[PDB]
């Protein structure tokens, strides 16, 4: 079965940093691009970042200049490095493979469970 | 009439080793080592292994920046491919199908079946609208090992291929050795391919492999008869890097300077004076006098 | 950046009623819209891709259509199991965006 | 300098099929179609059908609709015809000709006729 | 369309051959052929009027509606042959054939 | 020549390089692939039946060699292109629009024109690129009883856009279409004309239609200016022992230099070298003693240059070779020296 497992959440102070990771299994992780999406309590879904299958091109949302997206295809692991975290960044962070006929080409839609990050 | 033919199994992986090298252009060279940059399957990469045995793997896969495709069989089960985006009546799609006497390549707005196949008749699509491209030629297709490279650059769908007989090994893996792929056909189609699917014919056992190409630098060795017999992936490891720099598949004992170490920046730091008043351009340009 | 909006933001309906949700894009995104359904405590589930294509396993009571800027999501007959927040998402260009979300 | 060269005479039994070839030269093969006409002893000219060398499209006479098959090979610039279920009444000389009465690319009627003819292939059924 | 020719059997004299269609045939769709003994037919007239390449000026055709003819201004020793009329206005057919003797 | 090079009305004993020997090309060898597929113009212009102007018919021409000689050979006005240059152009598409109109209406088939054909039946754009061909078809289309098969549109609520077609029969607020009724008894202006408009599409894309090319015979073992299917160069063409792959068109040396080509028509491999060349040196005693000279053509063969002695250094002309042995005076190379001796 296909799984995406987020970890590395927790509580940090404003101006601090936190590195999140998502372990992938059950599918050809290294052939797909990957997305990060976050959702704060009381709000809707917010797209954060996207990285291509080869770890080459990277795209960012509100977070550009602070967050960095990367991956290691030998470990099937997706990373998100968040620096200069603000109170506004409190959210549940999901890793996902979003069905996309234009850019990633993914024909299947997968989501993790999400990890909570609190800034205070 | 579309016929819905299953469970979903996890993928297997195999070791590519030294394969996927094709002639980068149509230029004769001989007795020379040539350095070129192009899309090649990385050396010693991880290749996805699919099975056709009661299971028939035929998922929709991403095309990314180019696809390395290979199959091993006797019964000729794999007979064609579909390339496109949404793979439905909304967009133009490329259909490549081989049969006993010829190969038919056409680009049309096909309404493809949920699980398309050939049945020797076409049960690939239910309908098609106005086509933009048509091409007919000779068929493209111990066990038979067939290898293809599919590239889509500047509207051109470039196909390279090689066919060799191989001895049967119990592990049923990819064979070792070096074999270069010659150009087969170059189709002036002009469509956006992001997904593809393999078409199986029903009436045996077969398997196929899928890898993805990357922008890499290779050193290719041409023998006396302009045949490529070996290659070096200049971005595989420090030894290959030296070999490429010294333009030799052979390195003599010693120390060589081949590259440069450089630390990259990790953050963006922007600092400006804190000013809240806006410049009164309005009061200069929109003046009465 | 393409801005997405949905209307109504919240609707009241009973079982057996017909439910329609409107998604509107600030820019023409042809037919590259996804529809998601999210239940409390769970990750979003994809129901419709490329504006009108149904995902495998999705009940026939769900449907949708539209092109350009004006898209519609419909439930032909609301079930007790269809109480969720519905989102539309565009993937015509990066960055990708989700709508405000509609509460059923 | 257009020429059409057909195969030699054949002798067949009732129920048998015959394959008659016609090699073409002196012109662009895919610019003109191929027609077949037969003439039984003491009889006139009977049209059998037409094929386009460009796209493989055919137009058959009703009399042979279920009996004659026509094909082309553009690599050897040669036309072929096969007539199935031969009867004694099929004894005739079968001719090939260059067709400029219908277009090969569009399938529309042209102002012309059958200018170049082969020598004819005699088929005897007994 | 049915093409009827006459006479059944017809040097230095003028010859005229007739072909009558049961239905109207466009001039653009009618032609005449000549067949010598032991030889394949050859095209003489196309479009009901124009001569085929290599055909002597003594051969000329004309007509309209359902009535078309072929005229030979002077018969030569080599002009004694069976002539045919053709139409491809509808499908494609040949006439019965008329003999010059 | 030596005196000028050294800027001296005097020359000291020795050998000097003053110039260079170079062989010039004498012919022009042009080779192209022969046409295998030709554009079906014949099936457009020699058709038995043409469409009505209200319902004009479009035939697409693609993936073919466009031979326009026949159209010149048999009204022919080209816009944006010369009718005598079409033989050397490439297009991404060619479209042939066929219809029948009256002779007096022929002037309406042009950019910038107006009228009941230009406005309601067949409109060309002001920036139209292509050629308009028309001829009198009275002999074929006119009938004594009147040919009512051809129709034109007279009524419409608006004018047409470029290459728009309207074949509706909705009643105009009149029945919108009216017959031409062509007859053989009409004057020229009222006689039928068959019109074919050839639209030339030029886009930033691979061509599908190209006209043919001029070519010459192959010349070998001579210095020529050659061009093989666009592959330009100057040199001497010879046979080759190179083994090209079935898809390769030309080859290059280790210096990335083209040194072999495949002939487009005979599919044979030819080797290519530069035409003979080398340095030219003048051997002379001091001008205070003698004005006699000898000329050495360095690395050149004595049969290439046009007392002739062939040495490893090149061809020496003007000096007499002897079987004697002396101390070296003016050195040439490979054990050979020259000297001014006894008359
Ligand atoms: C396959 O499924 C489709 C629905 O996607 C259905 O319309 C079709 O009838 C099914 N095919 C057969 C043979 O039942
Ligand atoms: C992927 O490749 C790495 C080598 O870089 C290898 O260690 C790993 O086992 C491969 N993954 C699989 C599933 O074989
Ligand atoms: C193979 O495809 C061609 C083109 O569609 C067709 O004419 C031919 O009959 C096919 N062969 C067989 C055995 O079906
Ligand atoms: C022709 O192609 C267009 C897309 O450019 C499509 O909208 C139209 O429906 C097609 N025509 C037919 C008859 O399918
Ligand atoms: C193909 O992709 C390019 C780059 O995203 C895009 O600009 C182009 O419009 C696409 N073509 C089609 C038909 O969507
Ligand atoms: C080159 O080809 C010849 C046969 O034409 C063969 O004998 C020779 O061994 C080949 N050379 C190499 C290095 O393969
Ligand atoms: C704004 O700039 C002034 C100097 O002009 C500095 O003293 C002040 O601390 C700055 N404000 C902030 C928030 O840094
Ligand atoms: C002048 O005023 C008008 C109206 O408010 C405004 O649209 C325009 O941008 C102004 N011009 C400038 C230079 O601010
Ligand atoms: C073109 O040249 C090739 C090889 O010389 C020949 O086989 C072919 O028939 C020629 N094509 C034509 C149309 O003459
Ligand atoms: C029409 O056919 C005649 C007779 O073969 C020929 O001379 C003429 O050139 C053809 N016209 C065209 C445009 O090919
Ligand atoms: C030229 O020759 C004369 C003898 O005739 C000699 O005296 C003189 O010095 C020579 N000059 C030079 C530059 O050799
Ligand atoms: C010069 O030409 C002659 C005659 O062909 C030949 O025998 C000799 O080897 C050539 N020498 C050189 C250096 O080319
Ligand atoms: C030198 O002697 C050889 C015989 O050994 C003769 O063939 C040659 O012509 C002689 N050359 C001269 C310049 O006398």
């Amino acid at each position: 079965e296909v799984q995406l497992v987020e970890s590395g959440g927790g509580v940090v102070q404003p101006g601090g940093s936190l590195r999140l990771s998502c372990a992938a299994s059950g599918f050809t992780f290294n052939s797909y691009g990957m997305h990060w999406v976050r959702q704060a309590p009381g709000k809707g879904l917010e797209w954060v970042a996207f990285i291509r299958y080869d770890g080459g091109n990277k795209y960012y949302a509100s977070v550009k200049g602070r967050f960095t997206i990367s991956r290691d295809n030998s470990k099937n692991t997706l990373y998100l490095q968040m620096k200069s975290l603000r109170a506004e960044d409190t959210a549940v962070y999901y890793c996902a493979n979003l069905k996309d006929s234009r850019y990633s080409g993914s024909y299947y839609d997968y989501w993790g469970q999400g990890t909570l990050v609190t800034v205070s | 009439q579309c016929v819905n033919l299953r469970t979903q199994l996890p993928p297997a992986y195999t070791n590519s080793f030294t394969r996927g090298v094709y002639y980068p252009d149509k230029v004769f060279r001989s007795s020379v080592l040539h350095s070129t940059q192009d899309l090649f399957l990385p050396f010693f990469s991880n290749v996805t292994w699919f099975h056709v045995i009661k299971r028939f793997d035929n998922p929709v896969l991403p095309f990314n920046d180019g696809v390395y495709f290979a199959s091993i069989e006797k019964s000729n089960i794999i007979r064609g491919w579909i390339f496109g985006t949404t793979l439905d009546s909304k967009t133009q799609s490329l259909l490549i199908v081989n049969n006993a006497t010829n190969v038919v390549i056409k680009v049309c707005e096909f309404q493809f079946c949920n699980d398309p196949f050939l049945d020797h008749e076409f049960r690939v699509y239910s309908s098609a609208n106005n086509c933009t491209f048509e091409y007919v030629s000779q068929p493209f297709l111990f066990k038979n090992l067939r290898e293809f490279v599919f590239k889509n650059i500047d509207g051109y769908f470039k196909i390279y291929s090689k066919h060799t007989p191989i001895i049967v090994r119990e592990p049923e893996d990819l064979p070792q050795g070096f074999s270069a792929l010659e150009p087969l056909v170059d189709l002036p189609i002009g469509i956006n391919i992001t997904r593809f699917q393999t078409l199986l014919a029903l009436h045996g056992a077969a398997a196929y492999y899928v890898g993805y190409l990357q922008p890499r630098t290779f050193l290719l060795k041409y023998n006396e008869n302009g045949t490529i017999t070996d290659a070096v992936d200049c971005a595989l490891d420090p030894l290959s890097e030296t070999k490429c720099t010294l333009k030799s598949f052979t390195v003599e004992k010693g120390i060589y300077q081949t590259s440069n170490f450089r630390v990259q920046p990790t953050e963006s730091i922007v600092r400006f004076p804190n000013i809240t008043n806006l410049c009164p351009f309005d009061e200069v340009f929109n003046a009465t006098r | 950046v393409i801005w997405m909006t949905q209307s109504p933001s919240s609707l009241s309906a009973s079982v057996g009623d017909r439910v329609t949700i409107t998604c509107q894009a600030s820019q023409d995104i042809r037919f590259y819209l996804n529809w998601y359904q999210q239940k409390p405590g769970k990750a979003p589930k994809l129901l419709i891709s490329d504006a009108s294509n149904m995902e495998t396993g999705v009940p026939s009571r769900f449907s949708g259509s539209g092109s350009g800027t004006d898209f519609t999501f419909t439930i032909s007959s609301l079930q007790p199991e269809d109480i969720a927040t519905y989102y539309c998402q565009q993937y015509d260009n990066l960055p990708f965006t989700f709508g405000p979300g509609t509460k059923v | 300098q257009v020429q059409l060269v057909q195969s030699g005479a054949e002798v067949k039994k009732p129920g048998a099929s015959v394959k008659v070839s016609c090699k073409a030269s002196g012109y662009p093969f895919t610019s003109y179609g191929i027609s077949w006409v037969r003439q039984a002893p003491g009889q006139g000219l009977e049209w059998m059908g037409w094929i386009s060398t460009y796209n493989g499209n055919t137009n058959y006479a009703q009399k042979f609709q279920g009996r004659v098959t026509m094909t082309t090979d553009t690599s050897t610039t040669t036309g072929y015809m096969e007539l199935r279920r031969l009867r004694s009444d099929d004894t005739a000389v079968y001719y090939c000709a260059r067709d400029y009465t219908r277009g090969a690319w569009f399938g529309e009627s042209l102002i012309g006729g059958f200018d170049n003819w082969g020598q004819g292939t005699l088929v005897t059924v007994s | 369309i049915v093409l009827t020719q006459s006479p059944g059997t017809l040097p230095g004299e003028r010859a005229t051959l007739s072909c009558r269609a049961s239905q109207t045939v466009s001039s653009t769709s009618l032609a005449w052929y000549q067949q010598k003994p032991g030889q394949a037919p050859r095209l003489l007239i196309y479009g009901a009027s124009s001569r085929a390449t290599g055909i002597p000026d003594r051969f000329s055709g004309s007509g309209s509606g359902t009535d078309f003819t072929l005229t030979i201004s002077r018969l030569e020793p080599e002009d004694f042959a069976v002539y045919y009329c053709q139409q491809h206005d509808t499908s494609l057919t040949f006439g019965g054939g008329t003999k010059v003797e | 020549e030596t005196k000028c090079t050294l800027k001296s009305f005097t020359v000291e004993k020795g050998i000097y390089q003053t110039s260079n020997f170079r062989v010039q090309p004498t012919e022009s060898i042009v080779r192209f692939p022969n046409i295998t597929n030709l554009c079906p113009f014949d099936e457009v212009f020699n058709a038995t039946r043409f469409a009505s102007v209200y319902a004009w018919n479009r035939k697409r021409i693609s993936n073919c060699v466009a031979d326009y000689s026949v159209l010149y050979n048999l009204t022919f006005k080209c816009y944006g292109v010369s009718p005598t240059k079409l033989n050397d152009l490439c297009f991404t598409n060619v479209y042939a629009d066929s219809f029948v109109i009256r002779g007096d209406e022929v002037r309406q088939i042009a950019p910038g024109q107006t009228g009941n054909i230009a406005d309601y039946n067949y409109k060309l754009p002001d920036d139209f690129t292509g050629c308009v061909i028309a001829w009198n078809s009275n002999k074929l289309d006119s009938k004594v009883s009147g040919n009512y098969n051809y129709l034109y549109r007279l009524f419409r609520k608006s004018n047409l856009k470029p290459f728009e077609r309207d074949i509706s029969t909705e009643i105009y607020q009149y029945f919108p279409l009216r017959s031409y009724s062509f007859r053989p008894t009409y004057g020229v202006g009222h006689q039928p004309y068959r019109v074919v408009v050839l639209s030339f599409e030029l886009l930033h894309a691979p061509a599908t239609v190209c006209g043919p090319k001029k070519s010459t015979n192959l010349v070998k073992n001579k210095c020529v200016n050659f061009n093989f299917n666009g592959l330009k160069g100057t040199g001497v063409l010879t046979e080759s022992n190179k083994k090209f792959l079935p898809f390769q068109q030309f080859g290059r040396d280790i210096a990335d230099t083209t040194d072999a080509v495949r002939d487009p028509q005979t599919l044979e491999i030819l080797d290519i070298t530069p035409c003979s060349f080398g340095g030219v040196s003048v051997i002379t005693p001091g001008t205070n003693t003698s004005n006699q000279v000898a000329v050495l053509y360095q690395g050149v063969n004595c049969t290439e240059v046009p007392n002739v002695f062939q040495t490893r250094a090149g061809c020496l002309i003007g000096a007499e070779y002897v079987n004697n042995s002396y101390e070296c005076d003016i050195p040439i190379g490979a054990g050979i020296c020259a000297s001014y001796q006894t008359s």
